[PDB]
């Protein structure tokens, strides 16, 4: 598909949000756990040691 | 006679001796395969961070 | 920030 | 309960769509993986080998 090159746009004040980083540990047969499943399963948390 | 019964004699001891290896074998492979699986369940998996600088491909 | 060239045809 | 006899109708021009049909082969264990999983899930594609 085409993707075009944008109209030049004039910058005014942002108030466009800025999240911070995280780095995700999951498991090493994340693949296999979401096959055997057949549906989206809660796998780990943002937290949650080794 | 001598020589077939020589050769009977012969021909069981090999036969015999081929199967005690291949029960070996099999219950070595099962061992090993499994084994391999419960360590393969335990090794830490990716990391992700949503940075694509360091996905760029030249 | 990544910032690539990517090649396209011209005959 | 009752299914009546309709009130007579006049004809106008339809615009009704008519579908192509279509022949399914499905597993042959089809109520057994349905059972077990006790939620509905996939278990073939329109279009897929045997
Ligand atoms: C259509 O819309 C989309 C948006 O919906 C448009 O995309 C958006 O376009 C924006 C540009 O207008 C982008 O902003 C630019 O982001 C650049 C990258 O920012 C990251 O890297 C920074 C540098 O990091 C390295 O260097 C520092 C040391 O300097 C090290 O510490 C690092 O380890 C790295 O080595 C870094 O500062 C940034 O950090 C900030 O953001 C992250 C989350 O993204 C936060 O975790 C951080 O806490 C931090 O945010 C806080 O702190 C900063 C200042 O430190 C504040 O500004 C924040 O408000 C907040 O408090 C990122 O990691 C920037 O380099 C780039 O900077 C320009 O602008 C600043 C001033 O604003 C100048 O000083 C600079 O010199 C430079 O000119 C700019 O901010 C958006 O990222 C982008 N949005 C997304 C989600 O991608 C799209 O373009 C639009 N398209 C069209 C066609 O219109
Ligand atoms: C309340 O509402 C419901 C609906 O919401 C009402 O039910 C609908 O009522 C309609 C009647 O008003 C029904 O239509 C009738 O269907 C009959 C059966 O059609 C099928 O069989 C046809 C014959 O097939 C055999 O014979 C041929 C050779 O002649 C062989 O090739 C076959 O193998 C069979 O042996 C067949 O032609 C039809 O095929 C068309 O439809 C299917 C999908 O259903 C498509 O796969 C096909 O491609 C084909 O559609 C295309 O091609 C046809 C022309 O070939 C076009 O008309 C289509 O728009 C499309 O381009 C079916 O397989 C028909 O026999 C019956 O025909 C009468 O009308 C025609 C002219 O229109 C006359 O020439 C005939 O002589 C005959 O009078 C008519 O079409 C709907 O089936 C029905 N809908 C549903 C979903 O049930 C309900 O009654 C309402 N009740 C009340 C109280 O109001
Ligand atoms: C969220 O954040 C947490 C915290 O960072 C992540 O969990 C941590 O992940 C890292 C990286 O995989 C682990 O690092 C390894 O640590 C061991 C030593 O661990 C021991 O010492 C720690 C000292 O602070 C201590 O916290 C540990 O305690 C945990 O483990 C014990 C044992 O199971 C358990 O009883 C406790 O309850 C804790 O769970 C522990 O005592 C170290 O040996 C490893 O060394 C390897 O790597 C280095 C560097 O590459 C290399 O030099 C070595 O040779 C070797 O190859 C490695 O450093 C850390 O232990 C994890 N901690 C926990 C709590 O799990 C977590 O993954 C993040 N979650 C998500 C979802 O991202
Ligand atoms: C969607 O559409 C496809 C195509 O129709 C459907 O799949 C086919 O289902 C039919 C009916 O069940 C199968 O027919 C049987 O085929 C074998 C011979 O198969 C061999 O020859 C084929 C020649 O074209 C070839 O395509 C086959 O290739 C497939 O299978 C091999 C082997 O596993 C595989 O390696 C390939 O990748 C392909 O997957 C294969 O080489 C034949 O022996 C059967 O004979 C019985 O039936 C006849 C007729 O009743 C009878 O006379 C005999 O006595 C015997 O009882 C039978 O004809 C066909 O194999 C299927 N093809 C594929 C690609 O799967 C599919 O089911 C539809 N999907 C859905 C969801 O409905
Ligand atoms: C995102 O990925 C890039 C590339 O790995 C990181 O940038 C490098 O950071 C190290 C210091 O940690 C520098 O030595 C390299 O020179 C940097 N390379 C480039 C191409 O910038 C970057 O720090 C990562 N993290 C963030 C927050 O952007």
């Amino acid at each position: 598909l085409d993707f075009k090159r944008p109209l030049v746009a004039e910058e005014r004040l942002s108030f466009e949000p800025r999240l911070p980083n995280l780095q995700l540990r999951l498991p090493h047969l994340v693949g296999i756990i979401a096959k055997i499943k057949g549906i989206k399963i809660e796998v780990t948390s943002s937290g949650e040691s080794i | 006679y001598t020589c077939c019964a020589t050769s009977s004699r012969v021909l069981a001891w090999i036969f015999l001796v081929c199967i005690l290896l291949i029960i070996v074998l099999v219950s070595c492979f099962v061992t090993i395969s499994r084994i391999q699986w419960n360590k393969d369940i335990q090794v830490l998996g990716p990391v992700i961070d949503w940075n694509v600088t360091q996905r760029a491909v030249y | 920030s990544l910032r690539m060239q990517h090649p396209v045809p011209k005959y």
